[PDB]
RNA sequence: GCGCGACCCCAGGUCAGGCGGGACUACCGCUGAGUUUAAGCAUAUAAAUAAGCGGAGGAGAAGAAACUUACAAGGAUUCCCCUAGUAACGGCGAGCGAACCGGGAGCAGCCCAGCUUGAGAAUCGGGCGGCUGUGCCGUCCGAAUUGUAGUCUGGAGAGGCGUCCUCAGCGACGGACCGGGCCCAAGUCCCCUGGAAAGGGGCGCCUGGGAGGGUGAGAGCCCCGUCCGGCCCGGACCCUGUCGCCCCACGAGGCGCCGUCAACGAGUCGGGUUGUUUGGGAAUGCAGCCCAAAUCGGGCGGUAGACUCCGUCCAAGGCUAAAUACAGGCGAGAGACCGAUAGCGAACAAGUACCGCGAGGGAAAGAUGAAAAGGACUUUGAAAAGAGAGUCAAAGAGUGCUUGAAAUUGCCGGGAGGGAAGCGGAUGGGGGCCGGCGAUGCGCCCCGGCCGUAUGCGGAACGGCUCUUGCUGGUCCGCCGCUCG
RNA sequence: UGAAACACGGACCAAGGAGUCUGACAUGCGUGCGAGUCGACGGGUUCUGAAACCUGGGAUGCGCAAGGAAGCUGACGAGCGGGAGGCCCUCACGGGCCGCACCGCUGGCCGACCCUGAUCUUCUGUGAAGGGUUCGAGUUGGAGCACGCCUGUCGGGACCCG
RNA sequence: GUUCGUCUGACUUGGGUAUAGGGGCGAAAGACUAAUCGAACCAUCUAGUAGCUGGUUCCCUCCGAAGUUUCCCUCAGGAU
RNA sequence: AACUUUAAAUAGGUAGGAUGGCGCGGCUGCUUCGGUGAGCCGUGCCAUGGAAUCGGGUGCUCCAAGUGGGCCAUUUUUGGU
RNA sequence: GGAGGGCGCGGCGGCCGAUGCAAAACCCGGGGCGCGAGCCCGGGCGGAGCGGCCGUCGGUGCAGAUCUUGGUGGUAGUAGCAAAUAUUCAAAUGAGAACUUUGAAGGCCGAAGAGGAGAAAGGUUCCAUGUGAACGGCACUUGCACAUGGGUAAGCCGAUCCUAAGGGAAGGGGUAACCCCGGCAGAUAGCGCGAUCACGCGCAUCCCCGAAAGGGAAUCGGGUUAAGAUUUCCCGAGCCGG
RNA sequence: UACUAUCCAGCGAAACCACAGCCAAGGGAACGGGCUUGGCGGAAUCAGCGGGGAAAGAAGACCCUGUUGAGCUUGACUCUA
RNA sequence: CGACUCUCGGCAACGGAUAUCUCGGCUCUCGCAUCGAUGAAGAACGUAGCGAAAUGCGAUACCUGGUGUGAAUUGCAGAAUCCCGUGAACCAUCGAGUCUUUGAACGCAAGUUGCGCCCGAGGCCAUCCGGCCGAGGGCACGCCUGCCUGGGCGUCACGC
């Protein structure tokens, strides 16, 4: 389709790599938009999250709840919040899971690690932007 | 610009089929060997069977290269300007114009350097051949059956045409980019840029030092 | 006997190292069918193909003329275009059947043997020590004169004389090539419908990016990517670009001129005969056997032979990229490909389950939903199940799961009738079933309602045309004046 | 020949399921250009399997006829009858004039074949000249080439199946 | 099933072992050689061929045949 | 029937004109002992006009399919009860 | 049989439309159009993408093919489930018992057994416990089924060791080669014994596999669990080889 | 006389099927369940049965043909270990 | 006269067609060179807490070192130091590893977990400084090169 060569580009082959998320595949699919607040300070719209950050549902039908991200699973690309469940028959509460594109990060934990992708990135938008 | 493609050449060709004949209500088709299998179509040197080959259904061979004389040709390319100062091909043809007070348009030659298509779409409005480009920025095709599952999600309408005349086939980068456009230089000008579908009369930006060179492509 | 060296020939679970098998897509050899075609069939065709067998590499084979030619000669090898669907060959039947030249792509040239190290095996392997190590140095055994090192390779070359010119080998740093990592634009603003908004409507922004996928419904702007750039890192590496240190010279080779020479590969050449193969035809290549040479020579010159000419190369040793191939393998990009009886045998645990003694043969089989929220609990029943309920946007979605066709089956209704004969339909009438059927038309007058022309004003898109320019004709709207409708 | 057939197949239904595609060919039809024509082996170039640009060509045709060598070497150049249509005359009917397409026919010319053989001439060449129940896919006032589609034709598994 | 041939030898029968496809083996039936024998089975060449049988898929319009001539290893078919 | 002098009918061929006739005057290696003749050329004259009837037109060329097993009746007829 | 003019489907370039406020699909003794090919529209079902028109192109339209593959009838609740001498009664259990299990009874095979075991073969089937969804063509609480566990112990038995018919490396030689005969200069090429001491002496048709049946180094008894017990276990007694 | 059939409870196929099923004669692919003309004309059925359905199983094994094979024979053609 | 025979509809059951999906196939194109006695291709049998399978691996056994990323793995259980970190992860990379039993398959055979031979060290006690026992790994064909004992008037000299 649209122009130069490279690897990467086929309808099939995007779908394949995303689904079954080897480790950097998950981390930068684990990119979720940064709340308005967050955009400001370190001057990017989207960053991966952690487990020990806090996030809100802003997409849907689920929207208002906050809760800490509990669990990320890779088998099916998915990510698992606290608080926005479902309930079973018997009473039992289960985690719905969310995209996490819909999610919106609330709260960071720096890190050190991930404290690097917040330096790195920042320093590409500036280049751009000036 | 049509890649060849086929059916399977050695297909289903490496069959094993040897036929019972006759004394059986069974036809003279040849049959599998294996008889302790849950299913398989009973032999298949056939067209007549299932999973078997059929003799014909492609198979590298086809020509997707048809010869064009380049005399013939150079009558088609010379039409092709003309369908632009008739204003009724343009019309025909589905172009929404509320363009300019003259019949082909011609343009000042500094719209090259031009990088932003935020520009670019400024330009057009100022002429009034933006309105076909924002008339292919909506309404655009999710094309029907499996050209959705290759790559062809959006089939986009065709709106304006921009051919420079600088000499160095100098690609307006702004130009490429826009709803429904396609960019020429006249060093690369064909039939079908002019005329997709075969119907002539696409409104087409003349350049200036473009407009003078289109006399040298290659009753009435 | 014992023969120092050694001669000739054996032996180490021997010292350091090496071979088999695979792959076999594609390639290089070997070896080799028939069906078929000729409407039969043998010669011939299929085919110098399939099968059989061996062996390498990323390419392989080929390769600097014992060539092609007949010319003001071309000029290693390969492939494409063309010659060519042709010269030729052929129960001259069916059919079979290429090259030379010409053009283009790509380009690249070489060393041994055969003239002398003879002031001396100057050469090489191994052990051993040291070393900065695909190597180098010292030392000692051993190899090899039935000849290592070597000038020199036919285009030539070795001698001689005279002049210039030219060199061996290093750091360091880039680029080249390959692999990664990493970064690189913009709304989740209001409203509505919905289970959810990516949808519609309102209102925005970014775009070297409005490819794609993901996401709870058509998402440029939610995420990932995409695009275009940036920043790292590690390889591989003599391809060249920098620089900098030794100038490798009186050597060796090159060039100019001169002389004596010119060594130029054997059971090979060539021929006969036979078989195979070739378009190759008094033998195309090939092989066996038989005969068998020469070096002022030899071979070739598409009809066998002698004769005389002319022309053309220099075998019988060897290397060498590129242009050429690619149904395997690995890693990618795509298609007017296919859409679960299709596509591969296999979308799923598939070469799986299973079949056969074996060689081998070989399936069937995708979809709840956004999320299991996979039906707790109550009740009947021995249980399986059912009935309630719970859950869901929807159970008319309950792991027979999205949609759920035809056939068949059940229930029920209608027609018909239990005094009657069947091609199942056509034709006619009745029942049974159901959709349709100007918004309700016109003239006139009265009231209510609304507007106003002509003409003057004020602003304009028009016309015929002329087309500098000119004259005749505009209508309309704004909306004031003056008269009416 | 004749199918209701005491011919043959078919319980019923769903889904598969058979004149295709190609190379090279003939005709027809269309398109281009036209004594030429045919880009794309290739090279330039690129928004990248494209498109655009361009080369000498080579292939086919523009002359042929022979088995071959070859051919004074194929340029002197044509009539007649029916002919659409036009022209001229005539009020018209018709008459006369020019006559295409096309058709039929009679000649000349060329090659192959056979005769004829001047003047000339490197000594056997030469080919003026006059002819022929011979023969040709010729000249006598060319038409092709490229592309495509249908149908026919051949090789291909070749309508499908045995 | 009944009836019945043989039953101390050219006897019966097992295991191990030999012989394999124009081949074997045969006190010989063309018998038999793993439900397979006038040339086993398997895969391949092979999608082999067959003038012959079967089937050959949407509609309407207009025109509309012939089984005859000639040649043929041709008389179930071609050329003409 | 394989005889016929003789000899039907129905069938079958040809002709009934402008693709014709006639006048004028040209050429030949033919043909004539002879321009005598023959043929073919230029030029002139003669229409409904050469029996009947019809031509909801005809003439002409290229190319291809199918057919290539036929069967039946009246009439004629050969073999055979 | 030809030509002519159309229709329907799939996909592609163009162009225009339609949609979760309900697309496509499917159903409809509901309406209407066209000669037809087909088309149109409504209602019901349904829940995410699709159709018309202009070009382009096909793996493009079915009733068959003793068709292929899947489904489903009538047949038909019909033929049948009939060989093997044969069941029956009471109790136990369980929801339920002709068939299970126990007793009682009747029988049957009639020791060349319908027997107790081993071979071969299968592979856990043996036994417990759980237990009726499928399966035991009846039934069923039972099973050689399904689920869950456990179980096979050797100096003396076999294999092993050993040779046979025979097979097959090694050699020479054909065969490119696969492959086949089969040994040769193991014959003044080394294997074997003294022998510890390094040296001497002696010799082939080699060398392995080949009968879990031939031939054979060596065990008995009692007890035990789900079972064969010389065999597992154990006592006591041996026996063979080093 | 046993064991079936039959009848029951349970269990439960297949072959086969264009569509089906009353005769007579007629013509007709020259021997009809159907057409034509007459006769007829039990719902709903079971146990039987062997006339018929030119019933079913089996592309007649025979027989003819094909420019179809193969086994065999030889004084075929042509080669050869 | 129920019924039967037939037919249809409506609702269903049957069945898995149709539509719409597709981490797959299919075909074309591009780049790339790179197996082995240094033990392969291929097999076998094991190893996961709970596994039949596939996938992964080999007694160092669903993995190890090192490295990158930087917190999950998930059906349930679990560790909590491994979470501001020499470090989570059916993770990616995977340079350093183990890499079973087999297999060209190599001591020799193989319907045999068959039958030899050799060497290593630790312990013992001296019928000896040897005897006995231990765990590991070797010992093939083929042939070169170098090597030793020599066969042989093979050839020479020198023998008594």
């Amino acid at each position: 389709m649209k122009r130069n060569p490279r690897v990467t580009s086929s309808r099939r082959k995007c779908r394949k790599a995303h689904f079954t998320a080897p480790s950097s595949v998950r981390r930068v699919l684990m990119s979720a938009a940064l709340s308005t607040e967050l955009r400001h300070k370190y001057n990017v719209r989207s960053i991966p999250i952690r487990k020990d950050d806090e996030v809100q549902v802003v997409r849907g039908s689920y929207k208002g709840r906050e809760g800490k991200v509990v669990q990320v699973y890779r088998r099916r690309w998915v990510i698992h919040v606290e608080r926005i469940t479902r309930e079973k028959v018997n009473g039992s509460t289960v985690n719905v899971g969310i995209h996490p594109s819909k999610v919106v990060v609330t709260k960071l934990k720096l890190d050190k690690d991930r404290k690097a992708i917040l330096d790195r990135k920042a320093s590409g938008r500036a280049a751009d932007k000036a | 610009k049509r890649q060849p493609y086929a059916v399977s050449r050695r297909a289903g060709h490496q069959t094993s089929a040897e036929s019972w004949g006759t004394g059986r209500a069974v036809s003279r088709i040849p049959r599998v060997p294996g008889g302790g299998t849950h299913r398989a179509g009973q032999g298949a040197f056939g067209n007549m069977c299932r999973g078997g080959r059929m003799f014909a259904p492609t198979k590298t061979w086809r020509k997707w290269h048809r010869r064009v004389n380049v005399h013939l040709r150079r009558v088609a390319v010379a039409s092709a300007l003309a369908a632009t100062s008739v204003p009724s091909l343009v019309l025909a043809r589905g172009h929404r114009i509320e363009t300019v007070p003259e019949l082909p348009l011609v343009i000042s030659d500094s719209a090259e350097s031009i990088e932003k298509t935020s520009q670019a779409i400024k330009i057009l409005k100022q002429v009034g051949a933006y309105a076909d480009a924002e008339k292919a920025k909506d309404s655009v095709g999710i094309r029907p059956g499996k050209g959705k599952m290759r790559n062809r999600r959006y089939i986009n309408r065709k709106g304006p045409l921009i051919v420079y005349g600088t000499e160095g086939s100098k690609i307006v980068k702004a130009f490429r980019n826009l709803p429904g456009v396609d960019v020429a230089n006249v060093e690369r000008l064909n039939l079908l840029d002019l005329a997709p579908g075969g119907h002539l009369g696409r409104f087409v930006i003349w350049t200036e030092s473009a407009f003078k060179k289109l006399e040298e492509v290659y009753v009435q």
